[PDB]
């Protein structure tokens, strides 16, 4: 009867409050903290009203139904519309990139003392500036990360040194929230532009890598469930997601035995933690001996009758069959192998003879696994040379000379990101090296497409992005320098600093000067890599000798007037 | 599911001819090759007729060139057999498969040639 009865009393009064608080946020960014606590108090106070007596008026109506109405209560263009279609309006509306203010943590001594004072208002102000700033995070975990920044403020506020507990943690909880939202908006990405098939296959080539001793109907079986979990959280349908993902770790830990033999610690854990662990756990050891999948995949002469049966079923058997097999492949590349399969069905299975022009299909195969492992290879040697900055200048050149027409930020942020390979995945063997490096760079690429997609200036990067979810990868990496572009007007002020300059971190320092190197670019995109190296060496050395002077605005001036004259020299006006 | 019904088969003189069919159901009839294949008494399966999806290529076992053509009609999804001067060599059920399976995956239909 009710269903916000039912999520009420599935999930408890405070993940139920929490995940409520979580909706409106993503919903309506812009909107005050205040605000979005009293819309919360009052859907919950109702809420209880419904679970005290099912019957109670309006505890009948949809949770889309009761959500929009309160929070149309402090909305625009979504509220003149009804269900349906006004929760696709919100879902339309959600900013990546919303204008909000650059959140500035208070000292230690400010932050601890609100902590005691303002325990709960503390860790709500977390929920509601996350989900604000990342529309898309998954919010069952969100709930987790909650969970261990309380434990942080808990432990450290304790401590003989506080600043020392705790500064490190709120790092390590800051960097795994980038990464954890950047994943979740690549699978709601994957969901909503390429439907509940591409997800379907991502779920059964990962879960088959990680659980390999499963047979293939209990890998199904998962991907049904998890793939409704995503579907749900990505819809904003979020306490019946948090519900679902509960009941998958809760049968997941009841069937290790068909499952996997890592679950073990992760099944005796409280529930945040469990479903946390679950999703992050080892791949399981590969059962011994498994045959070659030329037998029945190339050779056997039954291969499209069997397609014929079932063809997702099929395809899937084959996917499966091949991930278990390699946890040393990307999850990209063993979609972009049975999506070669799947094509290969279509042509052949339709001829006269299909066992002739399906038999060399494996043949196909060699190329495509090639191509990522000497990508990686020649990017990973690069980056043992150059290090982490300067191997993020060498791609900020390769694309901003692909995609000139892209925002110079938006260059930057996905440059560095792209760059940040390196020092994740080179250091690991060879053999956990392509799933590091590849899955990463798919996640930064999503990063690309969905920054760059509601203003597309750039017609390869919409292509790149819209024509193949799993060819991504390979489509940025075979484009090549744009000469169709034409070069943008040099402003002297890209290479004029101030003395505040010398204030700045060090990664600030670096984000100036990549910003300047990509208006460089835009401005001579036929210069040489050793052009750029020699610009980028004084740019470096006119910073250190000025920051170090008396001086320092005198000096930057004149240095400033020095570099525009060498490098209108080198390469021109 | 995929669904394959044989029919047309009899007892028949040499030098006779017989029409068998093959009604599909279950899938894109059209997209997918088409085969019949025949298991006589005492001896292996043997391949006879293949046809593309379109109805455009057709392949033949040299034991029935020139006597036995293999068509389709897609709007109907049905395959069909025209085998002329029939030969007791020729007794066996046929059987239609998809794409060249030679496993009998139907109830099939006999054909006996009778000297």
């Amino acid at each position: 009867k009710s269903e916000v009865a039912h999520r009420f009393k599935d999930l408890g009064e405070e993940n139920f409050k929490a995940l409520v608080l979580i909706a409106f946020a993503q919903y309506l960014q812009q909107c005050p903290f205040e605000d979005h606590v009293k819309l919360v108090n009052e859907v919950t106070e109702f809420a209880k009203t419904c679970v005290a007596d099912e019957s109670a008026e309006n505890c009948d109506k949809s949770l889309h139904t009761l959500f929009g109405d309160k929070l149309c209560t402090v909305a625009a263009d979504c509220c003149a519309k009804q269900e349906p279609e006004r929760n696709e309006c919100f879902l339309q509306h959600k900013d990546d990139n919303p204008n909000l203010p650059r959140l500035v943590r208070p000292e230690v001594d400010v932050m601890c003392t609100a902590f005691h004072d303002n325990e709960e208002t503390f860790l709500k102000k977390y929920l509601y500036e996350i989900a604000r700033r990342h529309p898309y995070f998954y919010a069952p975990e969100l709930l987790f990360f909650a969970k261990r920044y309380k434990a942080a403020f808990t432990e450290c506020c304790q401590a003989a040194d506080k600043a020392a507990c705790l500064l490190p943690k709120l790092d390590e909880l800051r960097d795994e929230g980038k990464a954890s939202s950047a994943k979740q908006r690549l699978k709601c990405a994957s969901l909503q532009k390429f439907g509940e098939r591409a997800f379907k296959a991502w779920a059964v080539a990962r879960l088959s890598q990680r659980f390999p001793k499963a047979e293939f109907a209990e890998v199904s079986k998962l991907v049904t469930d998890l793939t409704k979990v995503h579907t749900e959280c990505c819809h904003g349908d979020l306490l019946e997601c948090a519900d679902d993902r509960a009941d998958l770790a809760k049968y997941i830990c009841e069937n290790q035995d068909s499952i996997s033999s890592k679950l073990k610690e992760c099944c005796e854990k409280p529930l945040l933690e469990k479903s946390h662990c679950i999703a992050e756990v080892e791949n399981d050891e590969m059962p011994a001996d498994l045959p070659s999948l030329a037998a029945d995949f190339v050779e056997s002469k039954d291969v499209c009758k069997n397609y014929a049966e079932a063809k997702d079923v099929f395809l899937g058997m084959f996917l499966y069959e091949y991930a278990r097999r390699h946890p040393d492949y990307s999850v990209v590349l063993l979609l972009r192998l049975a999506k070669t399969y799947e094509t290969t069905l279509e042509k052949c299975c339709a001829a006269a003879d299909p066992h002739e022009c399906y038999a060399k299909v494996f043949d196909e195969f060699k190329p495509l696994v090639e191509e990522p492992q000497n990508l990686i290879k020649q990017n990973c040697e690069l980056f043992e040379q150059l290090g982490e900055y300067k191997f993020q200048n060498a791609l900020l050149v390769r694309y901003t000379k692909k995609v000139p027409q892209v925002s110079t930020p938006t260059l930057v942020e996905v440059s560095r990101n792209l760059g940040k390979v390196g020092s994740k995945c080179c250091k690991h063997p060879e053999a956990k090296r392509m799933p590091c490096a590849e899955d990463y760079l798919s996640v930064v690429l999503n990063q690309l497409c969905v920054l760059h997609e509601k203003t597309p200036v750039s017609d390869r990067v919409t292509k790149c992005c819209t024509e193949s979810l799993v060819n991504r990868r390979p489509c940025f990496s075979a484009l090549e320098v744009d000469e169709t572009y034409v070069p943008k007007e040099f402003n002297a002020e890209t290479f004029t600093f101030h003395a505040d300059i010398c204030t700045l971190s060090e990664k600030e320092r670096q984000i100036k000067k990549q910003t300047a190197l990509v208006e460089l670019v835009k401005h001579k995109p036929k210069a040489t890599k050793e052009q750029l190296k020699a610009v980028m060496d004084d740019f470096a050395a006119f910073v250190e000798k000025c920051c170090k002077a008396d001086d320092k605005e005198t000096c930057f001036a004149e240095e400033g007037k020095k570099l525009v004259a060498a490098s209108q020299a080198a390469l021109g006006l | 599911e995929v669904q394959l019904v044989e029919s047309g088969g009899g007892l028949v003189q040499p030098g006779n001819s017989l029409r068998l069919s093959c009604a599909a159901s279950g899938f894109t009839f059209s997209s997918f090759g088409m085969s019949w294949v025949r298991q006589a008494p005492g001896k292996g399966l043997e391949w006879v007729s293949s046809i593309s999806g379109s109805g455009s290529d057709t392949l033949y076992a040299d034991s029935v060139k020139g006597r036995f053509t293999i068509s389709r009609d897609n709007a109907k999804t049905t395959l069909y057999l025209q085998m002329n001067s029939l030969r007791p060599e020729d007794t066996a059920v046929y059987y239609c498969t998809i794409g060249g399976s030679l496993s009998r995956s139907s109830q099939g239909t006999l054909v006996t040639v009778s000297s």
